[PDB]
């Protein structure tokens, strides 16, 4: 088996905590929270073996020591949270961007470009296409989240599919919140 | 009007090894998994935590730890055989942290998802054949009670490079397989 003591906790980019649950599951099962509203160890919503969360409930529930950290709660967050809070809502890294030519799929246009957008945070992004200044839709619609690196750096893509003119400069533009100036990469037929 | 941020201390315990473990991650990224054997909380990379393992609370921790691992001891036998136990099988991509340059060093991410229960062994092949990858295995606590994975290797991209993350499930010695070869390579400059 596996068992979980799961404590979330929930503060806007400032740093107040605007909600807190401790839940207790048991096999993936979810057990027993926290309920704030009557200070209780309430087991969560209704169970086929919640008998063992109600059982739950009463070994703990026996700890002031407990109890007491359930009453304290959300203001327990910033207490724990303060140090390192403000950098982590402010760690910020731009994301490189190059563009190239992909295997066209879907399509029955010869060129297929990719913006490429990587090495990023946070993972919010915004990636649009133009053609020769104005702007156009781009390939998917299907809105893509950014894959996680797992080491706090994300990437992703946006594919545009067009039949080829040397006059014309396809551009992509990239709008991160790590940059305050939009990064654009141009792209014509004869590069 | 302010958007909202999860910091979820995700305390987790289990049969075989590990034991017990305890992941917290800020956005799905996790900063931090705490070790027993030294009682500290050890790094990922958010350059290395120079408040670290701070010693401000270990009430809050060792007291999910204890609770946790009676729960492995003394629940488990009395509901082992009575109830099924949940497994899910795990999920292995790769794919490259940077745009692929032919000749240009780059790395392989190993992205293991769906790993419940967490115990794995992941294994890097090239051209079939066993190789050493750069640092350990980061699992990570994610919500929904399931957990994920990633490992890495650093290479150098030859046209015919043929790479294969294989994860092991230590549950019962299952296997995932995962394929890698080079596409869509960006014009070298
Ligand atoms: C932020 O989170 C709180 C709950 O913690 C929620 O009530 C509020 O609506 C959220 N803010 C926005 C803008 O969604």
């Amino acid at each position: 088996f596996v068992a979980h003591v799961e404590s979330t906790c929930l503060l806007d980019d400032a740093g107040t905590p605007k909600d807190f649950t401790y839940c207790i599951s048991f096999n993936k099962d979810l057990l027993t929270c926290w309920d704030p509203e009557e200070n209780k160890m309430a087991p969560s919503e209704f169970g086929v073996l919640n008998s063992l969360a109600n059982v739950l409930s009463q070994h703990l529930n026996q700890k002031d020591t407990l109890m007491q950290r359930l009453r304290n709660g959300l203001q327990n967050c910033a207490t724990h949270t303060q140090p390192f809070w403000g950098s982590l809502t402010d760690r910020t890294r731009p994301p490189s961007v190059q563009v190239a030519k992909t295997t066209p799929f879907n399509t029955r246009e010869p060129v297929m470009l990719a913006c490429y957008v990587w090495g990023f945070y946070p993972a919010e992004v915004t990636i649009t296409w133009r053609k020769n200044g104005k702007l156009v839709m781009p390939h998917s619609s299907a809105h893509k989240t950014a894959q996680p690196n797992g080491d706090w750096t994300y990437q992703t893509l946006s594919h545009l599919a067009l039949t080829p003119s040397y006059g014309d400069t396809y551009t992509c533009v990239v709008e991160h919140i790590g940059a305050p100036e939009p990064i654009l990469r141009d792209w014509t037929p004869g590069l | 009007d302010l958007q909202n941020h999860t910091f979820l201390h995700t305390v987790y315990c289990q049969d075989g090894s590990p034991s017990v473990g305890l992941s917290e991650a800020y956005d799905e990224d996790q900063l931090f998994f705490f070790d027993f054997s030294q009682n500290t909380r050890v790094p990922r990379l958010p350059e290395f935590a120079d408040w670290a393992q701070e010693q401000g609370d270990a009430p809050a921790i060792l007291f999910d730890k204890e609770f946790c691992e009676w729960m492995i001891q003394q629940i488990g036998p009395k509901l082992d055989g009575k109830i099924p136990v949940s497994r899910g099988f795990p999920i292995a991509e790769v794919f490259t942290l940077k745009p692929l340059e032919f000749g240009k060093p780059n790395t392989l991410v190993c992205f293991v998802s769906n790993l419940f229960p967490p115990m794995l062994t992941v294994n890097w092949q090239h051209h079939s054949v066993p190789v050493e990858g750069f640092g350990p295995t980061f699992v990570s606590a994610v919500d929904g009670l399931s957990f994920q994975a990633f490992s890495y290797l650093d290479f150098t991209p030859e046209p015919s490079d043929i790479f294969s993350c294989i994860v092991t499930h230590e549950i019962d010695r299952y296997t995932a397989i995962a394929y890698w070869v080079p596409r869509n390579a960006l014009p070298s400059l």
